[PDB]
């Protein structure tokens, strides 16, 4: 119970890196990624994304 | 592991604080601590190499 808020909070995260990364362009600085950032691209790891 | 999270959480903030940061070797904040008035002599404390 503890350790699905993480994952609750990774999922807020890779939600708002699928909108404003990959499905979309954000005007946001230092987001995604670490700076110096172009684009994003998404792949079914398992138990996440990558 | 509550550890662990600690040490990657402390290691985020570094990063954070020292990504894309470039330096003036020769930067010596006992010499520099002014620009324009503006008192960053107890802003940031000692810097360089001696």
């Amino acid at each position: 119970l503890s350790d699905i808020t993480l994952i609750k909070a990774g999922a807020s995260r890779a939600i708002e890196k699928v909108n404003e990364c990959v499905k979309s362009q954000s005007p946001r600085i230092n987001f995604c990624g670490n700076g110096n950032h172009i684009l994003s691209l998404v792949q079914n790891a398992p138990y996440g994304l990558l | 592991e509550v550890n662990d999270l600690l040490d990657i959480t402390q290691l985020q903030v570094a990063n954070a604080l020292m990504q894309g940061v470039t330096l003036s070797s020769n930067l010596n904040t006992n010499l520099h601590s002014d620009v324009d008035n503006i008192d960053f002599k107890s802003l940031l404390g000692c810097l360089g190499s001696q």
